[PDB]
């Protein structure tokens, strides 16, 4: 079935790098884009960027310019997301979305989503 | 009184359809019969009989055309078929013991390895030169024991040099029963009606040249530069730009290579770059500076029409994540280059000292993205010098921003097929329906 | 710029309710075809209605949206006891603040 | 076939793959096939009555 | 080690991407795809 699995992450300390995954199945993985979105607890959504797994061409917003890196391993149809030099306001939940099925041909909007992983940070233990 | 029906044969009526098309070349003689088949094609007419039309209106769509998919399929099928009877490099992936080139503190390395011979029991030892982008270590802890890059995942075949990769004009000519309509508007923004429509037997020459981030040897515009796209107000569609005056660009590899042929089996041969004689230097590419700044000024002045009459326009280098759509990739003289293009989109716009660019060279390429195939490239002897007319541009809009007037622009390699969309945006195939009914008075004598 | 929407609106069971929001019309122009998402409490959001005047498969059409001359609206006809979730409006890249639709126990 | 096999892939050359059964985890038992008895006898009676 | 059988575990040499390396591997084979070669009388099997 068309779906996306993720891997839950533990709380990280400030100044560390997180590792986010997103694994798809079913439909062909090298045909459509894939976006990354974040949701803060008690606020609205905010878009992070979009990666094209066909050729590795990425494009992300200016809010995270120079701090996030997106890769892809099409040999096993999995994505990745790295982020170092963290802060305290980056406590949120992350999602990876696609546009596998829609009558229109434009890239937006995306409909299918995944489980999602809530990442939060703590200064001390 | 009442009326009757009449049937007409030969009435001009068309309908938007699609079908296949065949090759069409011009009479030319030559080290021939390159990958693009020429002997198995139709010699074109000496002069095309372009016919003009009046008072005719119809629609177009450059982002939904069907000729580009057929052209891509034909190109990939022909490239695959012209590599079947060529040599296969299976026993080349023996482990290597490769040393540094004794230049004190490097681009290439000399590797020595065992190789078979025509006699199944003899084993010879040969040395060659390999570039740094076609070798991956295997030990890492920490000695030098190297191996190739592709035969961990896929196989490899050689490109025996009796054929050439030089692009040649190719006319797409529709079969008997169909027709082609060409629009001749000087303000064709991409989609909509076109007043001046003509009917030609079939199109002119097309050079199927592969390029990324920068079109090459295309078709010049007229009186203005063109800025085309499908939807500008969203960051999910690459934007095409076409200049009105070609910019000259000179790429050169000053090395002096030597072809060294060794036996790999009964009736086969294996070529390598045996030695570099001369001065070890990096292959570069030059572009004029004043013309580039003038062209950038023209294109930003033309682009200001779509983003308010007073905004800040900035350029930035590629985002990254590959070796094919971050740099400027092309082929010439029988070699594939990868020239960094960061020294071009490094300006900021508001309200004779030429530019230079470094270039790297690869041999084991994985072009035409697939699995199970990898094409080796034979080395060219002598020196290479390629002059080109850069005319096009491919730019992704930007990322998401809160609010400002300082949106940026970053070039990114397209889908390896938009290079032809700068040449097939003024063509459309159509069929003929010579039947029809019309009411008028008739009484056919039964007699 | 960005899209805004009221934080919360009241609603009674059975009664048909409405939600309408739109920023400055110079960015909208009436043709961006803003979509509408449903964000469930502690769950994965899902699409309720895509670009405009059209409903995707798998979702009931008992509540649907429309686009007026200057504002996109969403009419929930026949409110039931399963509409306890947030509603978001989304353009190509821009998003809204958020709306909450509450029911009476 | 009530067994629980495992696919094990190994390399055989550049760009090739070779699959094999893995070490089975479970209960080693024989693959079988069941057929109803009364229906079979009824069908055999019908066919012999027709063949007579 | 099922004491007193349908399948048997076999081990053999196999090549690799590198033409000089040789890696031994084991697998499971059914009793109808294997025929002995010695018969006098040790266990040395081959395919059919
Ligand atoms: C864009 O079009 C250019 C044509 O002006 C083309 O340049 C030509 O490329 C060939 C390829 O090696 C060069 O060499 C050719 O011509 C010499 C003439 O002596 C022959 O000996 C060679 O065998 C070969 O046919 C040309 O010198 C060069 N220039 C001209 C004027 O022909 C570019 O290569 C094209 N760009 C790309 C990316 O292919
Ligand atoms: C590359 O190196 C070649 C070998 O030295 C050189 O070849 C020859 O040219 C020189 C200069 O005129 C002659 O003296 C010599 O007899 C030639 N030998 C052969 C076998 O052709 C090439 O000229 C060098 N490449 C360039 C571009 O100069
Ligand atoms: C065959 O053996 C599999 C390995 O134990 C087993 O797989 C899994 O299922 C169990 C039961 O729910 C899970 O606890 C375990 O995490 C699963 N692991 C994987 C890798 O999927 C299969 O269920 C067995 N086959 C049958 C039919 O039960
Ligand atoms: C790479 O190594 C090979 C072998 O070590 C070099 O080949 C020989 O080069 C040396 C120069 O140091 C000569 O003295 C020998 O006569 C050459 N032949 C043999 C059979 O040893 C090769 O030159 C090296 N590559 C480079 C670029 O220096
Ligand atoms: C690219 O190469 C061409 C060919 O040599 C250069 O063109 C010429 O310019 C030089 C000096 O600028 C003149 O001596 C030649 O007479 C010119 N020839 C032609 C045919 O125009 C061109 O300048 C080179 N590009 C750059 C940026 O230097
Ligand atoms: C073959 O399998 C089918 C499917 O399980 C069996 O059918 C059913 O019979 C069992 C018990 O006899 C019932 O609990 C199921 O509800 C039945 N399902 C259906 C769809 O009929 C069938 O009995 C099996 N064959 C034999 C000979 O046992
Ligand atoms: C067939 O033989 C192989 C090798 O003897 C077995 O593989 C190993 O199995 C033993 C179990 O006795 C383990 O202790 C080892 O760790 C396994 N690996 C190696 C590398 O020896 C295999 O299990 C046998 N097949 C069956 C069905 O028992
Ligand atoms: C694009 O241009 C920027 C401009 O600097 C390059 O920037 C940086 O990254 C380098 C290595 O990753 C660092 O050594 C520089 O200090 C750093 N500079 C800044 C201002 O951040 C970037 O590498 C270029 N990208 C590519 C793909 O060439
Ligand atoms: C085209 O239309 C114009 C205006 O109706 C008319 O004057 C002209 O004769 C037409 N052309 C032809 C070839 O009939
Ligand atoms: C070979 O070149 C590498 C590249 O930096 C260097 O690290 C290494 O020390 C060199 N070794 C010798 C023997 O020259
Ligand atoms: C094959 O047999 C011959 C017999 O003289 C022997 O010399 C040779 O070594 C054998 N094969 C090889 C290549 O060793
Ligand atoms: C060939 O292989 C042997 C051992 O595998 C090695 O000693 C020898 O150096 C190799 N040949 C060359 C030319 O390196
Ligand atoms: C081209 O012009 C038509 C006419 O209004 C317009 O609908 C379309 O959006 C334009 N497209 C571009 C890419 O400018
Ligand atoms: C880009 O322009 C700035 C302007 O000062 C310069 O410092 C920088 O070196 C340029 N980048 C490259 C890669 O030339
Ligand atoms: C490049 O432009 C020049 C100047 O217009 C022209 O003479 C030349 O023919 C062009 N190159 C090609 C390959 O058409
Ligand atoms: C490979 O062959 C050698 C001798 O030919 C043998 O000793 C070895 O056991 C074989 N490998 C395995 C895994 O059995
Ligand atoms: O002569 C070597 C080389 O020179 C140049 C072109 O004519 C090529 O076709 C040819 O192969």
């Amino acid at each position: 079935q068309v779906q996306l699995v993720q891997s839950g992450a533990e709380v990280k300390k400030p100044g560390a790098s997180v590792k986010v995954s997103c694994k798809a199945s079913g439909y062909t993985f090298t045909g459509y884009y894939m976006h990354w979105v974040r949701q803060a607890p008690g606020q609205g959504l905010e878009w992070m960027g979009w990666i094209n797994p066909n050729s590795g061409g990425t494009n992300y917003a200016q809010k995270f310019q120079g701090r996030v890196t997106m890769t892809r391993d099409t040999s096993i149809s999995t994505a990745y997301m790295e982020l170092s030099r963290l802060r305290s306001d980056d406590t949120a939940v992350y999602y990876c979305a696609t546009q596998v099925k829609l009558d229109s041909s434009a890239g937006y909007p995306f409909d299918i989503w995944g489980q999602g992983t809530m990442v939060t940070v703590s200064s001390a233990s | 009184e009442n009326l009757w029906v009449t049937v007409y044969y030969g009435v001009p009526v068309w309908k938007d359809a699609e079908t296949t098309l065949f090759c069409a070349s011009d009479a030319k003689a030559y080290k021939k019969h390159n990958v693009w088949a020429t002997h198995a094609c139709v010699p074109t007419d000496p002069n095309p009989q372009e016919i003009h039309l009046e008072n005719v209106t119809e629609e177009f769509n450059m982002w939904k055309n069907n000729m580009v998919e057929q052209m891509h399929t034909d190109i990939i099928s022909l490239w695959d078929q012209s590599l079947k009877p060529c040599v296969k490099l299976t026993p080349l992936c023996v482990t290597l013991q490769c040393t540094n080139v004794n230049i004190t503190d490097g681009e290439l390395k000399n590797c020595s390895f065992n190789m078979t011979t025509e006699l199944r029991d003899k084993r010879q030892k040969v040395h060659a030169l390999f570039y740094k982008l076609d070798i991956v270590p295997i030990n890492e802890n920490q000695n030098t024991s190297y191996r190739l890059i592709n035969c961990n995942t896929a196989a490899i075949t050689q490109a025996c040099p009796k054929v050439s990769f030089e692009p040649i004009p190719i006319h797409y000519c529709a079969p008997a029963g169909f027709a082609i309509l060409k629009c001749k508007d000087k303000k064709f923004n991409g989609t909509g009606p076109c007043p001046s429509v003509s009917t030609v037997q079939c199109t002119h020459g097309i050079k199927p040249v592969v390029s990324t981030q920068l079109l090459l040897n295309g078709s010049l515009a007229e009186e203005e530069v063109m800025i085309r796209s499908e939807d500008i107000r969203n960051n999910a569609k690459n934007i095409l730009v076409q200049f009105n005056t070609p910019v000259q660009i000179n790429c050169t590899r000053p090395n002096n290579n030597t072809r060294k042929s060794i036996r790999i089996g009964p009736g086969q041969w294996f070529y390598a770059t045996g030695d570099i004689i001369g001065d070890i230097r990096q292959a570069h590419c030059n572009v004029s500076k004043a013309t580039w700044n003038e062209t950038l000024g023209k294109v930003v002045k033309q682009l200001r029409k779509h983003f308010g009459n007073n905004t800040i326009i900035r350029f930035a280098n590629s985002s990254g994540g590959d070796l094919e759509v971050t740099t400027h990739s092309f082929n010439c003289g029988g070699e594939f280059f990868y020239c960094d293009t960061s020294g071009l989109f490094n300006s900021t716009w508001i309200s004779n000292d030429s530019i230079t660019l470094p270039c790297r060279i690869k041999q084991i390429i994985n072009m035409w993205q697939r699995i199970g195939q990898a094409m080796y490239a034979p080395p060219i002897q002598g020196v290479i010098r390629c002059v080109s007319n850069i005319t096009g541009l491919i730019l992704t809009r930007d990322g998401g921003s809160t609010d400002s007037t300082t949106e940026t622009f970053r070039p990114s390699g397209g889908d390896m097929r938009d290079n032809w969309r700068s040449e097939l945006y003024k063509y459309k195939v159509v069929k003929i329906e010579p039947l029809g009914v019309a009411p008028t008075r008739c009484k056919r004598r039964v007699v | 710029s960005a899209l805004t929407q009221p934080r919360s609106v009241s609603g009674s069971p059975g009664q048909s309710v409405t939600i309408s929001c739109t920023g400055t019309s110079s960015d909208v122009g009436g043709y961006n075809y803003v979509s509408w998402y449903q964000q469930h409490p502690g769950k994965a959001p899902k699409l309720m209605i895509y670009d405009v005047s059209k409903r995707p498969s798998g979702v009931p059409d008992r509540f649907s949206g429309s686009k007026s001359g200057n504002t996109a609206s969403l009419t929930i006809s026949g409110l039931q006891a399963e509409d306890e979730a947030d509603y978001y409006c989304s353009a190509f890249e821009y998003f809204g603040g958020g709306t909450k639709l509450t029911v009476l126990s």
